[PDB]
């Protein structure tokens, strides 16, 4: 959907 | 200002859209056709005359001014025709939107290839080809 | 062709509507092709040369009185002289009165065509003079006119793609200062819609990213996994509909390639663009606005 869905495993 | 508005069906833009149309009842669209006619001819001399510095580019410009005037008014003049075509055969499961859109593009395959040849009203000619060309996109949308 | 997210111009609130400052109205109908729009208009040039544009302006109003008047003379004395013809004829007052009526006629409709040009000419000097981003323009006719006679400074066409030349020209630090001078003041009524609009730009502008992301170029798809596909006992295809979709979706846009490969009108086109967007719209969500497709 367009939705940028990151993960910062920082 | 936040206020929320109903939406707008798609086939009311499309008559919006066409209500300028006036049908030439066929007796004038000759001159039309002769008119696109010298306008490929004019074409075609200028792209053979690229050559010839010709003082005068502008009666061939002229030409072809005419030509795509005449294609665009008689292209226009078919829409209420194809419609009415497209929704004579409506209840198939298939969107009036998808159906008027091939009926359009098989007009613009035709009346562009498509001759008086001392023919009878090209409106005929027209109601084939469309014809012809939604039921392909019926069949081939099985 | 670029499209628009479903989820912003129809959400309330709808993120387009406060960040563009446009009522809900005229972004559907810039959506949906209903009615152009002026993106970005250079007013110093055109301030440079006001005072020329006004003088042609009015010599160009000179020219079309002249005509008026040539035709309202000529066909005054046609009246007059027909009308001393019939007395010496000695014909009775009736057909007097009928061709002085029927000049009389004749002549308000000149005039009141006369005055069809010159308020058609004073609502396009209106119209250019007062001109400002964000303005519609609803007939199709007024703009034809514009762009064939003052087709030099504005530029304006009706799509997504005019919102994202109008976004991605548009700035967000600017806005969000007047906003926050105008919430430094009072006026509630207005202040309240300054504070949501400010909201919304600072968090536009905290967010580190950019507001072209409300215009799509390239929808992904999901695996073909996640939208099974099932064979029945005659091998039917009867899975999820998201098969249905894409189906449409990627036909109307090979149609919309292959209909601009071949070339045609504005009109075929436009309405292609319309059908493309619905289909996108309904592809991320059925039933959001509008009839649902069954």
């Amino acid at each position: 959907l367009c939705l940028n869905v990151e993960v910062l495993s920082s | 200002l936040d206020a929320q508005s109903p939406a707008a069906d798609l086939v009311r833009v499309y008559l919006n859209g066409i209500g300028k149309t006036a049908l030439l009842n066929a007796a004038g669209e000759v001159e039309l056709a002769k008119r696109i006619e010298a306008g490929l001819y004019a074409e075609h001399l200028l792209e053979t005359r690229k050559r010839l510095g010709e003082n005068r580019k502008r009666d061939l410009a002229a030409v072809v001014r005419d030509g795509e005037a005449a294609r665009r008014h008689l292209l226009e003049a078919n829409l209420r025709l194809v419609v009415s075509l497209a929704k004579r055969y409506t209840g198939r499961g298939m969107p009036l939107l998808d159906l008027i859109q091939e009926g359009n593009l098989g007009l613009i395959r035709a009346m562009e290839k498509f001759d008086y040849t001392k023919g009878f009203k090209f409106s005929t000619y027209a109601t084939w080809w469309i014809r012809q060309a939604i039921t392909r996109g019926m069949a081939d949308q099985s | 062709a670029p499209v628009t997210h479903i989820w912003y111009f129809k959400g309330v609130p709808s993120r387009l509507g406060y960040l563009l400052d446009l009522a809900p109205k005229d972004l559907e109908k810039i959506i949906y092709f209903a009615a152009y729009v002026i993106t970005s208009v250079d007013e110093e040039m055109r301030h440079n040369e006001l005072s020329t544009l006004e003088a042609e302006m009015a010599v160009e109003r000179k020219a079309v009185e002249d005509q008026r008047d040539g035709e309202l003379e000529a066909r005054a004395q046609k009246l007059e002289a027909d009308l001393a013809e019939l007395e010496a004829e000695g014909a009775k007052a009736d057909a007097r009165r009928k061709v002085r009526d029927g000049g009389e006629r004749e002549m308000r409709q000149i005039r009141d065509r006369a005055q069809r040009e010159l308020d058609r000419l004073e609502d396009i000097w209106s119209t250019f003079t007062k001109l400002a981003p964000k303005q519609l323009i609803v007939d199709e006719n007024l703009y034809r006119e514009l762009v064939d006679r003052y087709g030099e400074y504005f530029t304006g066409a009706m799509g997504a793609e005019s919102i994202q030349k109008l976004i991605e020209n548009f700035d967000i630090d600017a806005e969000a200062e007047s906003l926050r001078d105008v919430i430094r003041n009072g006026k509630g009524q207005k202040k309240l819609r300054a504070l949501k609009r400010l909201k919304v730009v600072a968090a536009f502008q905290q967010s580190g990213n950019s507001p072209m992301g409300m215009v799509l170029d390239a929808v992904p798809v999901i695996p073909p996994e996640l939208r099974p596909m099932v064979q029945l006992d005659g091998g039917r295809f009867a899975t999820s509909d998201l098969n249905d979709l894409y189906r449409r979706v990627i036909n109307r846009n090979n149609r919309l390639k292959r209909l601009i490969d071949l070339g045609a009108p504005e009109i075929i086109v436009n309405n292609e663009k319309r059908m493309l967007q619905e289909s996108v719209d309904a592809l991320f969500d059925n039933g959001r606005r509008g009839r649902p497709v069954t």
